[PDB]
């Protein structure tokens, strides 16, 4: 209780925050609402 | 016995800034009713 001090503490619970920034968007609507077609071979052809 | 004039107690002094500084002081004294009431053996080494 002499000369208060605050910074040489040694047991810190440090005030970290519980989240992550992440700022990648990922919109790609097209891909969304276009429809996908199966295949048997990795080889696919269409008449021209 | 325990002579005490000043019983211990926590002091706040003055700031003079962004602390706060206490203190914690007593005075204590010491008495014997007779000194022939109490003996004391002094601990030697060899000869």
């Amino acid at each position: 209780p002499t000369l208060f001090v605050s910074y040489d503490q040694n047991g810190k619970k440090l005030s970290f925050a519980n989240w992550i920034s992440v700022l990648s968007p990922q919109d790609t609507p097209f891909v969304s609402m276009t429809g996908k077609e199966s295949i048997n071979q990795t080889i696919f052809s269409w008449q021209t | 016995t325990q002579m005490v004039l000043r019983a211990p107690k926590r002091t706040e002094l003055a700031k003079d800034g962004s602390y706060e500084k206490w203190m914690i002081e007593m005075e204590v004294g010491l008495r014997h009713r007779n000194p022939y009431a109490s003996g004391v053996l002094f601990t030697a080494a060899g000869k």
